[PDB]
RNA sequence: AAAACUUUCAGCAACGGAUCUCUUGGCUCUCGCAUCGAUGAAGAACGCAGCGAAAUGCGAUACGUAAUGUGAAUUG
RNA sequence: AGAAGCUCAGACGAGUAGGCAGGCGUGGAGGUUUGUGACGAAGCCUUGGGCGUGAGCCUGGGUCGAACAGCCUCUAGUG
RNA sequence: UUUCAAUGGCCCGUCUUGAAACACGGACCAAGGAGUCUAGCAUCUAUGCGAGUGUUUGGGUGAAAAACCCAUCCGCGAAAUGAAAGUGAAUGCAGGUGGGAACGCCCUGGCGUGCACCAUCGACCGACCCGGAAGUUUGUCAAUGGAAGGGUUUGAGU
RNA sequence: AGCUAAAUAUUGGCGAGAGACCGAUAGCGAACAAGUAGAGUGAUCGAAAGAUGAAAAGAACUUUGAAAAGAGAGUUAAAUAGUACGUGAAAUUGCUGAAAGGGAAGCAUUGGAAAUCAGUCUUA
């Protein structure tokens, strides 16, 4: 025998999507080969990104990525925006200003104001032509961590996070470890 | 967008053609129809 | 017992709940048998309004 | 397909009702086609059988055997018919019962209530 | 839609023309070559392909086009060969050099297994 | 679906995941949240801090219907504006402002967080806070306080 | 149309109904990736099965 | 067993209707017919239209 | 160390009634309806057929009478 | 090149309680197969033959007498 | 397939540190026979929409318990915080620092840029501990009011 | 002090329609002569049990026996459907054939012996 520490480490990666959408399953064929047959990191990072379930790829809005492509120091202002995901619209952003973004799935107000406001919406494959190696893109990605469950994730004394109650209220979880006049602040 | 000819009763081209309606450029989801179908096809079920 | 993430339970079914359980199989022919009643209505005192 | 709802599709009801109908019941469904003359003449295209109807047997081992109605078994929903007879092993004859529908009237048993049937049925008599 | 997503409904996994067994399965399609369920070789997943059957001691080729797809009854055009099957594999390779030719091998392979077809049946 | 169910795995092993020494019974640690403060307090004091005791005053016949305040922030406000009226106000000079009506949107309050463009603007709302309606002032409109 | 309407404006008989819209524009992946913009980019096609 | 199984399982509306907007235009579509199982080898044209 | 006996296998015959197919039955849901009794109810007893013990029907007018409909049976 | 495919290479292989994955078999439902069948369906017996690591499947012979199955999916009183 | 020879091979299921056990259950065979259903909750996955979302309580419609369509409510979410009265989230490019995905640029590295994430420093909102400026009218001296500023404490916050 | 329809409920009764239900150890206890037969003083308890065939054509006749029946014959598409009736499994049993057996048997590996069988070739 063979003293070996661990045995057929299965890696924690995803070797396909989980969704049985045809077209999805197109657009991994393409991006697929564009990660097999170039070079482009860009293009390796987004056949990960197509991979991802649904938690992992969380919504991006319009003023986040116009927040993103109008910062100062940078500029990247004119580069392509790129999401694997969806981009929600942001309705308290006034004005939009005029963006070229490239994602899965655009909301029908996000898209009807970027391309009222002047710029253009694209889809992944569409970019794979405009850019295939992905130069002049912003690779953005949404606050995964923003999900409910995250409020509560790793809960437990001085820990700060939020408890599993059925009703917010003052007869809900406030007495007994919630404040020192009831015996102990947990 | 293509045109669409109307056949008459004897099965004859009419001069009149329809354009093609968006609803056959709309997406076509194998996966979303079965999922959708295998739930409505339980709707008119009687309870034993 | 109670070991598990999440809220503690709150089940109200300590009583013979399965005796009065309610189902819903006649509510499209609750919906039918209104709708026959309120056009007879409507036919028995026509011409005015049903309402 | 049907569809009146005071009409039964199952094929349970339906094999009750045909075997717990009573015998006023079992006289209509006991009926029997008519021969080509008789249809053309009376514009009937089928009536119930009665005793001593002169009719033709179409179907089964005794098809083209002619003889006359001694019987209709309605309990049974068997027409016994004369000279339709099946040896018994002690040399007794045994009427064989032949179902109605696999027979066909060649000449009925006129009578006044039966020429009603006929004209009521749409008919010419 | 496009070619890529017909295969992608079709195909694969349910469609008249398959024959699933064990671990393999058949093409039926009367338009297949090969008789090999595939996106090379199934013309209702992909765009105009040939194939060839037989009948009455005679074989038919089939073929497509582009333009016509959406006319089911004048899409497929027939041509009939009644004459030898050296000169029934020269008409095939012929009908397809100005063709993408990956299915000349195939195609010449039925045509002359249906012609021992016929030999054996006379036989 | 029971055809992709755990009980379909487990057919041929005998314990039925529930192991050979401890076994399956029925309730060997009581039945429900029973035990909070004996046996069980280890799970209510780490995950359920504050579950005993009494807190705060006690109400008698509370009705939500008095208490109804929803409320919006400042940059919300523009956005209950229909399309047309955001277009024609929004960026020009007009000698008159639009009215919101905050309450019609079905709002008690207008709070402040979020900035509004430099177009005067009249808000009509039950409440408003402090330097939410600084900001409506500093920005050229104006607040109405309705009943 | 007025029963489906189309991908950018409102089915009439649909109240506030619009088409949907694919995650790929267009799904003919094959012509995509033999174009000339995919094929004169990737780098020099690798060899196909291999000899032992 | 009991009656108060859930026999009816609730789908929503816009799904629905994108699952509708799907199967009408998988009907347009030739090849995924011939696939369904209708005989339409010979069919002059596909989606067909007659006249009122 | 032959037969018998014991065991295994096969054919055939038993014992037994599993399997398969059926189903005038049950179960469940839905729909429509309101109609017991001192003018003697529900239930019980005992009787009634050419040949009957039970089931079904009936009450000394007793497997029923009158009346209406159908139109030639019943049947061992 | 059923790209859910094909191809090259290396390392490794114990397992109760327990976990997970992919499959096998049973009753019913939608679709499908120009599907099987009184010229013998299902079931049953078999010192016959074949396939799979296995759950299991196929088939020859006999018996029998009216129905039954493959594939895609749905479901459960499913071993 | 049967049988012989040589070699090996204890009777399974079970609770148990340990069962071939002089521990339990089991004579045999056929059919039946044990993690189901529902009200919830939690992670994970899939689908549709997305600052929204949910047709199905009802209405319309359909000759038909299906499907299809629709009004006004409402549930959850879009704001927290306090026991309450109540107050209620931008100094800044919605902020600095470190690591970072992806891209650009330069001659393996270097420079710029920094998504998501965590370490972290500050700002804002509320409670608490101070602090009492306007204003309000009503007692002006007072009554009411609570801005500035101070904590480096607190929240399931921005 | 009092009356009052509709919208509401309906494991009973009466009458209809169905069903992703059960398919004779299942589904009601009862598919059948079932709340029956049977048990208990009583209150009560409570089964088992469906299928010849298209049609009884339910086996005339002869022969052996006291008889039940048997053997012939006859009926039938069929008695390998004869009322002890569709199909007719396993436990268990008798007969026949084959082989083994000195105080267990069964089992695994490897081959001999006997029995049995297919591929393969035959052709291109």
């Amino acid at each position: 025998g063979i003293d070996i520490e661990r045995h057929h480490v299965k890696k924690s990666q995803r070797s396909k999507p989980a969704s049985e959408n045809v077209y999805l399953k197109l657009l991994v064929k393409l991006y697929r080969f564009l990660a097999r047959r170039t070079d482009s990191r860009f293009n390796k990072a987004i056949l990960k990104r197509l991979f991802q379930s649904k938690t992992n790829r969380p919504p991006i809005s319009i003023s986040k990525i116009a927040a993103l492509t109008s910062r100062k120091s940078a500029s990247s202002q004119n580069k392509t925006t790129v999401v694997v995901g969806t981009v929600t619209d942001d309705e308290r952003m006034l004005t939009v200003p005029k963006l070229s973004i490239a994602a899965l799935r655009f909301t029908k107000s996000a898209r009807a104001r970027i391309l009222k406001a002047g710029g253009e919406v694209l889809t992944l494959d569409q970019l794979a032509l405009r850019a295939p190696t992905g130069s002049n893109t912003v690779l953005v990605r949404g606050k995964k961590h923003a999900r409910e469950a995250y409020r509560h994730f790793g809960f437990g004394p001085h820990k700060h996070k939020a408890p599993y109650v059925r009703s917010e209220g003052r007869k809900f979880e406030r007495a007994r470890g919630r404040r020192k006049s009831r015996a102990f602040k947990v | 967008r293509p045109t669409v000819s109307i056949y008459n009763k004897d099965g004859s081209v009419s001069s009149e053609t329809l354009a093609l309606p968006f609803v056959f450029k709309a997406p076509i989801r194998p996966d979303l129809v079965r999922s959708v179908h295998t739930a409505v096809a339980k709707n008119k079920r009687q309870p034993y | 017992a109670i070991h598990v993430k999440g809220q503690l339970p709150n089940a109200h079914f300590h009583k013979d709940w399965q005796r009065y359980v309610k189902t819903w199989f006649n509510q499209p022919g609750r919906k039918l048998r209104r709708r026959q009643a309120r056009q007879t209505k409507a036919a028995k005192i026509a011409p005015r309004p049903v309402e | 397909m049907k569809f009146s709802r005071d009409v039964t599709s199952s094929r349970r009801k339906q094999r009750k009702a045909h075997f717990g109908a009573p015998s006023s019941v079992r006289r209509v469904l006991m009926s029997a086609p008519l021969s080509k003359e008789l249809r053309e003449q009376y514009k009937i295209r089928s009536l119930p059988v009665r005793r001593d109807d002169q009719i033709t047997v179409i179907r089964g081992s005794n098809k083209g055997r002619e003889g006359k109605i001694t019987s209709v078994y309605r309990k049974k929903f068997l027409l016994l018919i004369e000279r339709v007879t099946r040896e018994k092993a002690n040399g007794a004859s045994a009427p064989v019962g032949i179902d109605a529908s696999k027979v066909v009237i060649t000449k009925l048993h006129l009578d006044k209530d039966r020429k009603d049937l006929i004209v009521r049925k749409g008919g010419k008599v | 839609q496009q070619d890529e997503v017909i295969w992608q409904v079709v195909g694969h996994e349910f469609c008249s023309y398959r024959i699933k067994g064990e671990a393999q399965n058949f093409c039926r399609n009367e338009y297949n070559v090969t008789g090999l369920c595939n996106r090379q070789s199934c013309p209702l997943a992909n765009s105009r392909y040939a194939t060839v059957r037989e009948d009455n001691g005679k074989l038919y080729l089939y073929m497509k086009t582009i333009e016509r797809a959406h006319f089911p009854s004048k899409l497929w055009q027939r041509i009939k060969l009644s004459k030898n099957y050296a000169k029934a594999l020269e008409q095939i390779d012929q009908q397809l050099l100005y063709w993408p030719g990956r299915q000349i091998h195939r195609c010449k392979q039925r045509l002359t297994r249906l012609t021992q077809y016929l030999l054996k049946a006379r036989r | 679906p029971t055809h992709v169910s755990k009980t379909r795995k487990l057919r041929g092993h005998v314990s039925a995941g529930h192991g050979r020494i401890g076994k399956h019974r029925k309730h060997p640690g009581g039945r429900g949240k029973a035990g909070g403060l004996q046996h069980l307090r280890s799970h209510f004091d780490k995950y359920h801090p504050g579950y005993f005791g009494k807190v705060g005053m006690r109400r008698f016949h509370l009705m939500k219907n008095p208490l109804w305040r929803p409320t919006v922030n400042l940059d919300r406000l523009w956005t209950l504006l229909p399309n047309e009226a955001r277009d024609k106000y929004l960026g020009k000079n007009t000698e008159v402002a639009p009215v919101i009506n905050v309450l019609q949107s079905g709002y008690g309050k207008v709070l402040g967080k979020g900035r509004l463009p430099e177009t005067p603007v009249i808000v009509q709302t039950r409440y408003v806070s402090r330097r939410a309606e600084e900001k409506i002032k500093q920005a050229g409109g104006v607040v109405e306080l309705i009943a | 149309d007025s029963v489906f309407g189309s991908t950018t404006e409102v089915a009439q008989l649909k109240k506030n109904y619009f088409l949907p819209e694919n995650i790929i524009s267009n799904a003919d992946v094959t012509r995509l990736i033999n174009s000339d913009e995919i094929q004169s980019i990737v780098k020099a096609a690798g060899p196909s099965r291999v000899k032992r | 067993t009991k009656t108060w199984r859930k026999w009816h399982v609730k789908v929503n509306q816009n799904e629905k209707r994108y699952a509708i907007a799907s199967a009408v235009a998988a009907s347009g579509v030739p090849s995924l017919l011939l696939a369904r199982g209708h005989r339409i080898e010979e069919i002059p044209e596909v989606p067909l239209v007659v006249d009122d």
